[PDB]
DNA sequence: ATCTTAGGGTTAGGGTTAGGGTTAGGGTTAGGGTTAGGGTTAGGGTTAGGGTTAGGGTTAGGGTTAGGGTTAGGGTTAGGGTTAGGGTTAGGGTTAGGGTTAGGGTTAGGGTTAGGGTTAGGGTTAGGGTTAGGGTTAGGGTGAT
DNA sequence: ATCACCCTAACCCTAACCCTAACCCTAACCCTAACCCTAACCCTAACCCTAACCCTAACCCTAACCCTAACCCTAACCCTAACCCTAACCCTAACCCTAACCCTAACCCTAACCCTAACCCTAACCCTAACCCTAACCCTAAGAT
């Protein structure tokens, strides 16, 4: 929206989000935003960067299975 | 213990990630520092075009990645995975270069 | 009046003619131009210079297109060679004819 | 009275430019004379090559869905094609990137 | 003033990422201050030929096609930056 | 018992034998056969003077030489002292040969 | 007359090709060597006679001359001195 | 009564250098025809090299300074700094002389 | 009257031909025009040139107990120097042989 | 894609309206909302800044 | 049932054309002038295709061993994961050094021609190089210490 | 390891011969000297572009570390393929002869190319509005508990 300004991802958060998605689990975005630090970042922020980190290739490749 | 990834897992995904992209892999400061020092012995007070520069890197770039091309061929042919300056010391030798 | 600026010549307008000829779709960006322009330039060279050598050789003091369809043979390769060669022929024939 | 201007590309049924190239010839000092029939053909012959090179590019580009030929693709078509890798095997082409290539002895044995 | 040791500004970690490019799945130790050497040789070669064209136009400024004509004598032709 | 040399001393006599002399190694009549054979694929009814079949003769005979240098240096890379096949494959893809 | 020729190939036997080894510096020789050196000298040979052969016919020639053979070695990269170059 | 056309060299050129440098030396023919071989290659070198750098500054003339530049770039090291040295002490004799 | 002619080899001191050289710059399509002093300058670093490579040839001549220069006494005097190995590293020379050498691993073990 | 096609007033005056009605940066349901012929949302962002870029906007 | 997640739809903002205008800058056409090269012929030179011989080089095979191929095991690195912080990157200015353009001279290089100095080709000869025959020394091999 | 013979091959030395380099002579060809003529290059001066330089600020890449496993390396063992030597034989090297066939100079002559001058035409910038690409954000629609 106008109020909140658009922003981009940092380096820092890319991280937290890769590290919890490891440990607190895929999907557990409301609690991966709880013990992590991000910059006014909302549940559903974590899932729309998640989905772009995925099509960019930026998610480390689901492993062989 | 955590999820560790075995080594050379994540050499094949870099592998993958750096042929795939075209972006420069050497930071431009350092690159140009290198080349005003490089150039201080022929002349002083030399200036040099952003673009000069930037073909300059650009040449260096695909100089060294087809030259460990051609050491990784040497160091499989001697039965290894790992690259050694001796490689290195060979494919040149060939090439020419010596 | 004022100091008027040099221009510059390239081969984009005819490069973007034989892309839209090729892909009617397609673009083409400013570096890949860059390029292009780059790949135009040394082919030229490089055929005009072995033309050159080619009439010096055989004491002439003329490049024609034979030298120029000597010159591809020797440098192209393989295909290259036989598709570019029935090129020229065609453009120069069909040059000749209406004049 | 003069005859409306056709110009000589028009005439060798061309898109490059046979004036240009007779100009470019003429002053490159590579002769005393050039023919007449020497710049249509070489232009030609130039048209050939970048028509080729376009058309490989141009589905490169489209293997990776995308409508505008960058760099990469260029890079892409000319190694891909045997022939042209061999007319441009010392040529480098800036931002275009090598063409992803893993020895089998580095794959994981499984 | 002079510059001092700047070749140790090509790191590892960007020597690393030109060996992967180039397909190495593992690197010994000694192969950086190799390669900084074989770097060094190849750009002062380079710029040699480059400032030469330079001073033989009467400039002063090193241009991006004395560059590409260093590289064109060199046996390495570069597209893209003129010519 | 009569006398033999060991494996390996002949070899040497004959390295420094080859090395301190120039003439050519291949004999001249098959060569030049082998010579008219491979052209008269490109065109037929076609002459040779003498000297265009010598000097084909010292091109190959040197560049066979020089790829035989190369060939020793990658197998003495790979620790042996036997040139194989994949060595002369290696040096010829070092050198852009193929 | 002008009859055929075919199998020339194999009189580069292995002997010569010994000899050029041993030119070149090498102790000891696979048997795998002497059909991948034939090959080799297959190719090289084909290409500079190709070359060879295009500039003769520019010259409306039928004879090959030492310098048809020179300017197309030339022209790949590998300069001769001895035949008027 | 048909005349054949005359074969320019550098033959006695060459021999009076020879004798400059070595008095009392020969020379064979076929070293001769090397030595022919060689001032034609590094003649069209050095003009081909002249003549690239008048192109590239616009320039519709080859004169020493081309030269001079043609040698730099060509000749390693030693060699071109005293090739440039015996190039500049000629022109000079030569101008001093009219 | 016409004053006796001086060739310009003399001139310069030199022993190439600055004529013949003058000739061949002024019809090989080199250029438009040909300066003066540079068939001069190049006469100089040509007759320099051949005064090296003579110079060492002759000194490897003496060492073989020979009165005359051979090719392979060329070749010898090429490949033992660093430069002129350098300048002529892409060039074959006819009758002209190899460099002694062995590598040290295929020695003899004592 | 189609050719070039310009903005004029009555696309201008119907947009000013809508950015009043609908609010900025509402841009697709503007669309919907007033007779915008071959305009897409994007083309409504643009328009509009084009409007702030030429001072053709105020209240 | 309600805050949470999935998945499709909208927007922000940087980047990329299309078109309209202006005009350096050269391509085309017409007519005059000059010469390079195509066409034809003759004649000399060159290479291809026969033959014959003898002697050196190749080829097939046996004996032997050295080096390549394989495996096992230990020590040494290289790389994966983690953390702190500084070096590179991104953005915003200023300025002056140098590259570029514009006239105005002028001297250097091209064009032409007569004549002589120089160089390539042909002829002739003697000495550096080679080949044959005879020692002589450097060094590889095996068996004994 | 360590000498001590035994034996072979590269080395040297002489002699003879020899054919190729080196010198001489001559005639044709091309370099030089002298004299116009004109435009490429040089010199000066103004003008504008961009490279060097200086700030601030925050990112994210780099450096350092610890801990393991994977890799390199070597040593021991086996066997088979390559080397060395011998004998039987064949095909290359050397020379000669002859006959088509090719290369090239001499001569003629005509399209084909060069060189201006007018007259447009098309490409090369520039600059602004319109459109595009793609990640960040939004809006509902089920849904775990």
């Amino acid at each position: 929206h106008r109020a909140r300004k658009r922003q981009a991802w940092l380096w820092e958060e890319d991280k937290n989000l890769r590290s919890g998605v490891r440990k607190y689990g895929e999907g557990n975005w409301s609690k991966i935003l709880l013990h992590y630090k991000f910059n006014n970042r909302t549940s559903v922020m974590l899932k729309d960067r998640w989905r772009t980190m995925k099509k960019l290739k930026l998610i480390s490749s689901d492993s062989e299975d | 213990k955590p999820h560790r990834y075995r080594p050379g897992t994540v050499a094949l995904r870099e592998i993958r990630r750096y042929q795939k992209s075209t972006e420069l892999l050497i930071r431009k400061l350092p690159f140009q520092r290198l080349v005003r020092e490089i150039a201080q012995d022929f002349k002083t007070d030399l200036r040099f075009q952003s673009s000069a520069v930037m073909a300059l890197q650009e040449a260096c770039e695909a100089y060294l990645v087809g030259l460990f091309e051609d050491t990784n061929l040497c160091a499989i042919h001697a039965k290894r995975v790992t690259i050694m300056p001796k490689d290195i010391q060979l494919a040149r030798r060939i090439r020419g270069e010596r | 009046k004022k100091r008027k600026r040099s221009r510059k010549e390239s081969y984009s307008v005819y490069v973007y003619k034989v892309l839209k000829q090729v892909h009617p779709d397609t673009g083409i960006s400013s570096k890949a131009m860059g390029i292009m322009n780059s790949f135009v330039n040394d082919i030229f060279e490089r055929i005009a210079g072995e033309a050159s050598r080619l009439a010096h050789y055989n004491k002439r003091s003329t490049i024609t297109s034979r030298e120029i369809q000597t010159a591809v043979r020797l440098l192209l390769p393989g295909e290259l060679a036989k598709h570019a060669v029935s090129e020229g022929t065609k453009a120069v024939t069909k040059y000749t004819s209406s004049k | 009275a003069r005859a409306k201007a056709k110009s000589r590309s028009s005439r060798a049924g061309l898109q490059f430019p046979v004036g240009r190239v007779h100009r470019l010839l003429r002053k490159g000092n590579y002769a005393e004379r050039v023919g007449a029939g020497a710049p249509v053909y070489l232009a030609a012959v130039l048209e050939y090559l970048t028509a080729e090179i376009l058309e490989l590019a141009g589905n490169a580009a489209r293997d990776n869905k995308k409508t505008r030929i960058i760099p990469r693709h260029l890079q892409l078509a000319i190694r891909n094609d045997e022939e042209l890798n061999k007319l441009l095997g010392r040529v480098t082409i800036a931002q275009g990137g090598v063409l992803p290539n893993i020895q089998a002895v580095l794959l994981p044995k499984k | 003033k002079v510059l001092r040791d700047n070749i140790q500004g090509i790191t590892k970690p960007a020597i690393r990422r030109l060996a992967r490019r180039g397909g190495v799945k593992r690197i010994s130790g000694l192969i950086y201050e190799e390669t900084r050497g074989v770097l060094k040789v190849f750009l002062e070669n380079v710029i040699r030929d480059a400032v030469t064209y330079t001073e033989h136009a009467k400039r002063k400024t090193v241009t991006a096609m004395d560059v590409v004509y260093a590289l064109k004598r060199q046996g390495r032709t570069l597209y893209g930056f003129g010519g």
